[PDB]
């Protein structure tokens, strides 16, 4: 964990909100508590990412300046958490869940496919700067095991070709159907749906006296 | 950190020459009470021992930290 | 082997001395290593009790087999580190064997 | 009126409502074994080092952090609060690096006092150790901080005490490295402080590295007369020249503190 | 298998303020 | 002159000890020894330092190796290990 | 006896099946009584709770009612407030992610019933950053809310004001920690604090302050509607209520269904989800509450039934009660081990006991896996395991040392066999 | 740990008081150290009666002066300490 | 969409 000033990742890399992410951002701290920019810094911090995956220290510098707090507060809350990025991002940036529940339900067998597909190792971008693969742990939806969240894509209960075929969609094109390719819909049974197969009771149903 | 050498009183002779010597530069010292330091449990037991041996006696007094008072939860208050 | 001295200062060979013989100053050298600028061994003041041989942690201070050093002039005892160091190349053959026959013991 | 009745032991002080578990140990005259609490600087509980026993509890409790209720004998010499530090020091000692001949911290250390008499006789962690990257925080302090127990007192003093609020920690899990992200020497007056504060031997003094040992420091305690403050000061002189200056405490001139100039 | 001389190593410790060579 | 420098100038009495004597210097002086020493290259990120031999050799240490810019030196050996 | 009934069921949207937004909410009559319950009191909120004798939903088990009653004193000039953490890191706990995406109305008046019962002026929601598609459908639903005036000043047609705000979580399990859940909200690092200045009374920006799970706001509002008998009554003694099972690994159709808490745990894989993987026989172990509680092994497996009072008799915790199963067919040394690198690679480090201590279980778990470690360092690992279980300032040291618990306690002879595997090829 | 014979520490301790009972003058703060020794500390005058009755009696024969010694604590008034230990 | 979230945050604001 240390900024080892880049000519690329160092602040000559000037960063500045867009007029439109400035405006982002003055809502977030009315979101918060009046007279308190701090807690604005992880969704201030958020949004550099959303403007761009690298984030260098430049970006953070600048948080800290717009949320006005010590430059360090910023570097600590980045460091901290694996959402940000202070290295640069693939457009991609597939990340696979390999926590027991997954792995128990085959996470691995995905990661070995996919490791093929992209022609490339664990834990870096693809030459083509398009893709970049991570072994990250729980990303929830567990139910749905063998996943692998791209962007948000959330793909879950994945099958090894499927994501090759996803990969594909996502070379050639775009929005590959995000979600559970399964037949399944969002968590149920595969079965069915034994929880509650009836018509769900109306307004005031059975309410209560009192 | 540890307070377990700041307990009890000693009454140090004063500090005299100790001049590099020639031939291998180890320190040398004239005076015989230098590395004397008894200890004495009370400072009126240590003020005791000067008068009767007849050496001069300029007694401190003992300085202990003034009770602090701390507390996690102040330190979480936003407002100071 | 290198040639680097063994000894880094730590100076614990000098607390544990119960004659008071090892006297040892030093300063970072240049190398930005830790070394003695001056390690005195009173040969006449030590006792030769073999504890600063047990003491060192890289073992740097041993006690070499000679006993045969017997001196015209009472300075010539007093050894500075340039004379121990030179002893240390003169029977360092001799001290390894040593060490490696008795290390599994202690 | 204000004066909570606590056992320590069974000496049953009476204590202030609001004082730490630890406090009431110091007015029996018990010292808890502690790393990461100093008295002018915030209470962290990042080491756990000072988990005691109240009478009737599950759990050992923080000394430092609970504030002492009605009642509540501490047991600090049980059975118990013995395995709460004879296997907290299993875990220090265990990612920390045997460089005890170079730290200079070598009699200076509350670390291993604490493990030489609160500790365990031996270790049983035969796996690796982890190595952090001595950076640069200036020309005055040495930080070799692999030797770090992330006890927090630096951040806290270069945020408490001085204002610089630039240390920080980086990371988390065991690879949480207290030390500036990007290298920005820490250069404030005060500086020199976080040597003093910090019981391991990380970050020392640059100048003072390799000088001496501090059971040779022959110790007189003087006046500063660097600036007009006149903080109490201590000179540790061996053989005949001074090796360090180092604060020693007055309430009212330096609690503790001395200047950069003045060291 | 098949008169040395004793003297301080460390240097001087307290450097002396050397007159001005200048005249005034 | 020796590998710390001690040294008699000509005004320096104190110098008279070695007057049709010998002084007692060293070659093999140390202090560029290690320097001739090669970079012990390695793959890991960390590396340890037994000083070679194990109990007849130095508490062992781990070196990080991280980074390039620096080949870490074990405090004990002054061995410097090329990542 | 489980076997809940549809109708009982609470959230009727779950696998969707109905419009998550408002005018499928309608349908729902989530908002049904909210202006009477409110006008009732929030003395009247809390009896409906202390009757219902609800148990947290989140992995800690505690009265809901009387953590709500703790900050139901009088306000000392702060604004108090509601924290909802819909972060949910802890492998198994899909079902979180549930009321999120499916039924988000649910929560919204779950955090305005729920927040007259503490006097709360706003509440906040960190749903996880990884859910982001799960955020953006809960705002459209918050903004459906207020559009209405359901939320808002003067919430409901109703005297009370609430505001609830989303916060974005950034991939942290540690992050929902009840002291680190407000840090993060307050901006700084999610690092736990100590219990003694008690979240009520030091919460966030120094503003009384209270977290709960999403589940336990999501039912409150259903339960005062019901009733806290109706509620109380499925529940067995101190357990009580139906909670979301999430039952993922080795099992014919892993689901998450809300049917009755205290259901055999060989009945809940066998009549609903999907029988075990393999069949009921092939089931080397069941994790009934997720990573954090220890593994049961079959043997126990069907005696016990899945309450909080039954698991801690068995020496395990009901948690999130996410159901995790293994055949026969897994390396549960490597199994356990992967959660202790799931908890290396994410605790805070502020504790010295989690930090060296997981960092210490996961090498020799490691080394337990290939065999290489010898019989004796088992134990070890135990002693080990109990030295982190109470000197942590959190309670993931206490989650961290139970799996390897469990792991020494039901399978020590498979790890000496690995131990005796690797010794005689040399 | 030291193999203590409780044995011991109770037979001494009863001789303790023996003494201090024999001897009420001359005789304070008898005690039997936990290492299983008795340490009997008599005012100064009680110098000649203390030993003479251990020297000379049936019950208490202690014929031979094993030291004399003399720790000096500088705080205590009476700087020091004579210590006779006898077999 | 990268921004909907937080464009759907500005709109309760
Ligand atoms: C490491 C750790 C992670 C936790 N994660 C969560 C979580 O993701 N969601 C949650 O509801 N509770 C979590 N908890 C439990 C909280 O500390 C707290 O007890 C709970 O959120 C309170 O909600 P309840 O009282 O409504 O159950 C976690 C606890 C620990 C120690
Ligand atoms: S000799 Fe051994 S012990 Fe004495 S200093 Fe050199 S190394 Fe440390
Ligand atoms: S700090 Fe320096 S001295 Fe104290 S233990 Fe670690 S190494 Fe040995
Ligand atoms: S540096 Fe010294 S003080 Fe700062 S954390 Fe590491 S140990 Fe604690
Ligand atoms: S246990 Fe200690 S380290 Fe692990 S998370 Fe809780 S606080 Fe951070
Ligand atoms: S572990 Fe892969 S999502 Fe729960
Ligand atoms: S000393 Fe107890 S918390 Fe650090
Ligand atoms: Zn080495």
């Amino acid at each position: 964990f240390v900024h080892r000033d880049t000519p690329e990742n160092n602040p000559d890399t000037p960063f500045d909100f867009t007029p439109e992410n400035y405006k982002r951002i003055e809502a977030i701290v009315k979101n918060y508590p009046e007279g308190h920019q701090a807690a604005a810094v992880l969704p201030v911090l958020d949004l550099a990412q959303r403007q761009n995956g690298w984030l260098p220290i430049s970006a953070m510098n600048k948080v800290a300046e717009v949320l006005q707090v010590p430059p360090m507060r910023v570097y600590e809350v980045a460091t901290f958490y694996t959402m940000y990025n202070r290295k640069p991002v693939g457009k991609y940036h597939i990340q696979v869940c390999t926590t027991t529940p997954c792995m128990l339900r085959d996470s691995d067998s995905i990661l070995e496919t996919l490791q093929r597909k992209l022609g490339i190792k664990v834990g870096e971008t693809t030459p083509d700067k398009l893709f970049t693969l991570i072994e990250v742990e729980c990303l929830g939806a567990c139910v749905n095991a063998p996943m692998v969240q791209i962007n948000d894509n959330y793909y879950e209960d994945l099958t090894p070709k499927d994501i090759e075929e996803i990969i594909d969609e996502l070379k050639a094109g775009k929005v590959p159907k995000p979600g559970p390719r399964s037949g399944r819909f969002c968590c149920e049974p595969a079965g069915g749906l034994t929880s509650l197969t009836e018509p769900p009771k109306g307004p005031g149903f059975g309410v209560q006296a009192g | 950190s540890g307070v377990n050498n700041t307990k009890k009183w000693k009454m140090e002779f004063d500090t005299r020459e100790r001049w590099e010597n020639p031939l291998m530069g180890w320190a040398s010292t004239a005076d015989p009470l230098s590395n004397m330091v008894l200890t004495f449990s009370a400072k009126e037991d240590a003020i005791a021992f000067a008068e009767k041996n007849g050496w001069s006696y300029d007694v401190e007094e003992k300085k202990v930290p003034k009770p602090k008072s701390k507390s996690y939860g102040a330190n979480f208050s936003w407002n100071k | 082997p290198s040639g680097e001295e063994r000894c880094i200062a730590c100076k614990l060979c000098e607390a544990i001395c119960p004659a008071q013989a090892i006297t040892i100053e030093a300063e970072p050298r240049a190398d930005g290593s830790r070394r003695t600028t001056r390690y005195d061994i009173d040969m006449t003041k030590c006792i030769y009790c073999g504890f600063c041989q047990e003491a060192c942690p890289v073992d740097a201070i041993v006690e070499g087999p000679n006993f045969e050093f017997s001196t015209e002039t009472h300075e010539e005892l007093l050894y500075n580190k340039e004379k121990l160091l030179n002893n240390g190349d003169k029977w360092e053959a001799e001290i390894a064997a040593n060490i490696q026959a008795d290390y599994l013991y202690r | 009126s204000n004066l909570i009745e606590v056992f320590v032991d069974g000496q049953s002080v009476m204590v202030e409502p609001g004082t730490t578990v630890l406090q009431a140990c110091e007015k029996v005259g018990m010292q808890i074994p502690r790393f990461c609490y100093h008295e002018r600087l915030s209470v962290a509980g990042n080491c756990r080092m000072c988990l005691v026993e109240i009478e009737k509890a599950p759990k050992v409790v923080a000394a430092c952090a609970m504030p002492v209720m009605k009642g509540w004998n501490i047991l600090t010499n049980s059975e118990k609060s013995k395995k709460a530090r004879e296997g907290v020091m299993e875990f220090l000692l265990a990612n920390h690096p045997l460089d005890c001949p170079i730290c200079d911290q070598g009699g200076e250390c509350d670390l291993q006092d604490q493990s030489m008499m609160f500790g365990s006789d031996r270790s049983r962690f035969l796996e690796g150790k982890r190595a952090v990257e001595d950076k640069n925080i200036g020309p005055l302090v040495k930080t070799i901080m692999t030797r770090c127990i992330q006890c927090t007192r630096c951040i806290r003093f270069a945020s408490e005490i001085a204002g610089v609020d630039d240390l920080g920690t980086t990371g988390r899990g065991n690879d949480m490295q207290v030390g500036t992200y990007i290298e920005k020497m820490f250069m404030s007056e005060l500086s020199g402080n976080v040597i003093d504060i910090c019981p391991v031997g990380a970050l020392t003094s640059k100048p003072y590295a390799f000088t001496a040992r501090p059971w040779e420091t022959r110790k007189t305690e003087s006046i500063d007369v660097m600036d007009a403050v006149g903080s109490n000061i201590v000179v540790s002189t061996r053989t005949g020249e001074v090796m360090r200056i180092l604060p020693r405490m007055h309430e009212d001139i330096n609690e503790e503190w001395i200047s950069d100039k003045t060291r | 298998p098949t008169q040395y001389v004793p003297y301080s190593t460390t240097r001087k410790k307290i450097h002396e303020w050397v007159p001005p060579s200048t005249p005034y | 002159i020796t590998h710390t420098g001690q040294v008699y100038d000509e005004k320096d009495y104190r110098r008279v000890r070695f007057v049709d004597r010998q002084k007692e210097v060293n070659e093999n002086f140390a202090i560029d020894l290690i320097a001739q020493q090669p970079v012990n290259e390695v793959e890991h990120r960390i590396i340890a330092c037994d000083g070679g031999g194990g109990a007849l050799g130095h508490p062992k240490v781990y070196i990080n190796l991280d980074k390039e810019t620096k080949t870490g030196t074990c405090g004990y050996c002054g061995l410097q290990f090329k990542q | 006896f489980g076997s809940l009934k549809d109708e009982d069921r609470i959230f009727t949207n779950l696998y969707g099946r109905h419009d998550w937004r408002l005018k499928g909410a309608l349908r729902r009559g989530d908002w049904y009584k909210t202006k009477e319950i409110l006008l009732k009191g929030p003395d009247w909120i809390l009896g409906e709770m202390k009757t219902s004798g609800l148990r947290g939903r989140g992995g800690a088990g505690f009265p809901t009612g009387l953590k709500w009653s703790f900050m139901n004193k009088p306000s000392d000039g702060r604004p108090k407030y509601l924290v909802v953490n819909a972060d949910e890191g802890e492998p198994g706990t899909c079902k979180d992610r549930e009321i999120m995406r499916h039924d988000p109305h649910k929560l919204v008046e779950g955090c305005l019933v729920g927040g007259r019962a503490m006097g709360a002026r706003a509440a906040y929601i960190y749903i996880r950053g990884e859910f982001y598609n799960e955020a953006s459908n809960l705002q459209v639903a918050i903004r459906e809310a207020y559009e209405a005036g359901l939320i808002g000043k003067n919430a409901c047609g109703s005297d009370y004001d609430f505001d609830v705000f989303v916060v974005r979580g950034a991939g942290a399990y540690i992050c929902g920690e009840e002291t680190a859940l407000i840090e993060s909200i307050e901006g700084k690092q999610g690092k736990p604090r100590l219990k003694p200045p008690f979240p009520a009374d030091v919460g966030v920006f120094g503003c009384p302050t209270t977290v709960a799970n999403v589940e336990t706001v999501a039912v409150s509002p259903t339960i005062c509607r019901r009733g806290g008998t109706w509620f109380a009554g499925f529940g067995r003694e101190r357990n009580s209520g139906t909670k979301l099972f999430n039952i993922s690994g080795h099992v014919n159709h892993p689901c998450t269904v809300e049917e009755e808490m205290s259901v055999p745990l060989k009945e809940l894989i066998e009549k609903h989800a999907g029988g075990v993987t393999g069949g009921w026989d092939n089931l080397l172990a069941v994790i009934p509450g997720g990573s954090s509680t220890p593994l049961i092994p079959k043997s126990v497996c069907e005696t016990v039934l899945m309450d909080f009072d039954a698991l801690v008799q068995a020496q395990t915790g009901l948690g999130t009660a996410a159901v995790i199963v293994m055949d026969r067919s897994t390396d549960i040394v490597k199994a356990i081990a992967r959660l202790i690198e799931f908890y290396k690679h994410e605790s805070c480090g502020q504790c010295t006991p989690c930090r060296e201590g997981v960092d210490w279980m996961n090498k020799v778990m490691a080394r337990f896996v290939k065999g290489d470690a010898r019989p004796a360092e088992i134990d070890s690992l135990w002693e080990i395991s109990k030295q982190i279980e109470g000197h942590t300032i959190c309670a993931l040291g206490d989650g961290a040392a139970w799996p390897v618990q469990g792991l020494i306690r039901h399978f020590r002879p498979e790890l000496e066999d690995r131990m005796q595997r690797f010794a005689q090829q040399h | 740990v030291r193999p203590r014979s409780d044995v011991t520490h109770k037979q001494l301790s009863a001789f303790g008081e023996y003494v201090a009972e024999i001897l009420p003058k001359y005789v304070q703060q008898v005690q039997v150290s936990c290492l299983d020794e008795l340490e009997i500390c008599i005012h100064p005058d009680g110098v000649i009666p203390t030993l003479t009755f251990l020297r000379d009696h049936t019950n208490a024969q202690f014929k031979s002066l094993a030291d004399l010694t003399a720790v000096d604590v500088p705080t205590r008034q009476n700087r020091f300490e004579i210590v006779y230990n006898l077999l | 969409n990268t921004y909907t979230f937080l464009d759907l945050n500005l709109d309760l604001s």
